[PDB]
């Protein structure tokens, strides 16, 4: 059976100044057979660590690889703004070749921010087109664990959403996210209460924002 | 006058995959059924020749080479295969006449905190010719800048360690590997009994 | 010479297409390397697609066995990735880069896009501010930029003169092959009847340009 490479966590939150550490963990024992890559959105991965501890040249010293066998870790011991980023471990000499771990994305820690809540209808101009499209926005929000469940006439919608995150904040280190419900304008019309129900860290309970089809 | 596979098999030591070693066999009789009726083998594969009926033939020599390598690079000691090991390390040819022989070694060749004494040549220009033996320890150079004996940025030193250690993965474990071949070309000097 | 590795050769193709990939290198012999091809699909992580090594052995991974071939050029210093029968899910962005101990060095990258879809300008269509001053007194309003191909789109909101508050989307893709995308931005709802809020999307490969002004319904 062929040896997996699992990265945990898969997103992790720091301080700028904190001791940050990511595993990789083998399937099966492959010794020192191992890497660590940076990479940056836009950006070709970099080497920071090989043979699971030595350092690449020109890497700061602040990042060290420890582990044989089937733990790996990379640890960085303060972390600095320029850190943040997405990190993969890579098994060497494996078979098949050049299995790469999943990758852990490190992002600014900040204080729980709960996030404001918006539902958009289809427009009118839309709709002469024969499909309708309903957009939930949670706006500046954190952490980035967010769920949002669509409802029509109380109906728990599956399969006919997508959604998107934007990248932190440069000013607030906050998420916003938008979703998409999706429906032929035959089927928007066979129904009238269309909402979307927002569970996040910093909402006490679940909010719902909602319209009637036909501002009723 | 029986031939002295002991030697080669229960041999205490046995060479890194870059430095393979190679024993002449001549003069003597071999009873090739006791190997191939061992049970202790996990690769016993003949090409050319049968792996039964193998007692009933002669030859004017056979080579035993043996070496290390890791148990997901035994499938390279065959003909027509390629990789670090088939390209860099030891290399039959397509042609070939014999038997590989491998069996697990971790017991042996395995030590906790790595062993790190078997090596295999990772860095090479070209492919090795079959029976092919390199033990250059020359620094290779991987750019247009020579070397000058430094390791360094398209530099390296052309060998690299397995550092086995007994909770390896059966893939990254050593196994033990026996490649009998058989030559003839002169009177027969090693042939099977009565 | 500048140690460094340039790409090129990513465009878009339709599935069953071909393309060929080429890396040039400087700063070191690309004959004398273990070379390596790999990918990333967009929102994922990293994939190794093919190696050739100094004596010329090829290895490919199984996703690409029988489609992919590898291979250089000694003299020009250059590494090719011939893609044959190429698939949807092909699609990716592509990295040369030579191993010794580890990956140390590593090409931009080029884009590479399979899909059926044809050149396609996006309709644009307003998200509305709601008619009610849900009680913070922050109002939320933007464009839907639906059903264009292939990316990129940009958007901006009133010629560029109001960044602060916007957040546009990263693109989806739907199943219809088209992608879609939304910006939005938030105001003080004592604005809405007092300024004006238009989102200029630019859509180049289709050469589109639309101005969408959005303002309250009813
Ligand atoms: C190696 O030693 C074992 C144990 O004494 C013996 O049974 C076996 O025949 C030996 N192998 C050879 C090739 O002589």
């Amino acid at each position: 059976d062929d040896i997996v490479m699992t990265q945990s966590p898969s997103f992790l939150s720091a301080s700028v100044g904190d001791r940050v550490t990511i595993t990789c963990r083998a399937s099966q024992g492959i010794s020192s057979y191992l890497a660590w890559y940076q990479q940056k959105p836009g950006k070709a991965p970099k080497l920071l660590i090989y043979a699971a501890s030595t350092l690449q040249s020109g890497v700061p010293s602040r990042f060290s690889g420890s582990g044989s066998g089937t733990e790996f870790t990379l640890t960085i011991s303060s972390l600095q703004p320029e850190d943040f980023a997405t990190y993969y471990c890579q098994q060497l000499n494996s078979y098949p070749p050049y299995t790469f771990g999943q990758g852990t994305k490190l992002e600014i820690k900040r204080t729980v921010a709960a996030p404001s809540v918006f539902i958009f209808p289809p427009s009118d101009e839309q709709l002469k087109s024969g499909t309708a499209s309903v957009v939930c926005l949670l706006n500046n929000f954190y952490p980035r664990e967010a769920k949002v469940q669509w409802k029509v006439d109380n109906a728990l919608q599956s399969g006919n959403s997508q959604e998107s995150v934007t990248e932190q904040d440069s000013k607030d280190s906050t998420y916003s996210l938008s979703s998409t419900l999706t429906l032929s304008k035959a089927d928007y019309e066979k129904h009238k209460v269309y909402a979307c129900e927002v569970t996040h860290q910093g909402l006490s309970s679940p909010v719902t924002k909602s319209f009637n089809r036909g501002e009723c | 006058n029986l031939c002295p596979f002991g030697e080669v098999f229960n041999a205490t030591r046995f060479a890194s995959v870059y430095a393979w070693n190679r024993k002449r066999i001549s003069n003597c009789v071999a009873d090739y059924s006791v190997l191939y009726n061992s049970a202790s083998f996990s690769t016993f594969k003949c090409y050319g020749v049968s792996p039964t009926k193998l007692n009933d033939l002669c030859f004017t020599n056979v080579y035993a080479d043996s070496f290390v390598i890791r148990g997901d690079e035994v499938r390279q000691i065959a003909p027509g295969q390629t990789g670090k090991i088939a390209d860099y390390n030891y290399k039959l040819p397509d042609d070939f006449t014999g038997c590989v022989i491998a069996w697990n070694s971790n017991n042996l060749d395995s030590k906790v905190g790595g062993n790190y004494n078997y090596l295999y040549r990772l860095f090479r220009k070209s492919n090795l010719k079959p029976f092919e033996r390199d033990i250059s320890t020359e620094i290779y150079q991987a750019g247009s800048t020579p070397c000058n004996g430094v390791e360094g940025f398209n530099c390296y030193f052309p060998l690299q360690s397995y550092g086995f250690q007994p909770t390896n993965g059966v893939g990254y474990q050593p196994y033990r590997v026996v490649v009998l071949s058989f030559e003839l070309l002169a009177p027969a000097t090693v042939c099977g009994p009565k | 010479d500048e140690v460094q590795l340039v790409e090129s050769g990513g465009g878009l193709v339709q599935p069953g297409g071909s393309l060929r990939l080429s890396c040039a290198a400087s700063g070191f012999i690309v004959s004398s390397n273990y070379m390596s091809w790999v990918r990333q699909a967009p929102g994922k992580g990293l994939e190794w697609v093919s190696v050739i090594y100094s004596g010329g052995s090829t290895y490919y991974a199984d996703s690409v066995k029988g489609r992919f071939t590898i291979s250089r050029h000694n003299s020009k210093n250059t590494l090719y990735l011939q893609m044959n029968s190429l698939r949807a899910e092909d699609t990716a962005v592509y990295y040369c880069a030579r191993e010794a101990y580890g990956m140390d060095v590593w090409g931009q990258g080029t884009t590479v896009t399979v899909s059926s879809a044809s050149t396609k300008g996006p309709s644009v269509f307003p998200l509305a501010p709601s008619s009610k001053s849900t009680s913070g007194g922050t109002a939320a309003l933007g464009c839907l930029v639906k059903d264009y191909f292939p990316e990129p789109v940009t958007v901006s909101w009133n010629s560029g003169a109001l960044t602060s508050g916007v957040h546009t989307f990263p693109a989806v893709l739907q199943s219809s092959g088209l992608y879609s995308l939304s910006s939005v931005v938030t105001v003080p709802s004592s604005s809405l009847g007092t300024q004006t809020y238009i989102c200029n999307v630019n859509h180049k490969p289709s050469n589109t340009k639309v101005d969408k002004r959005v303002e309250p319904k009813s």
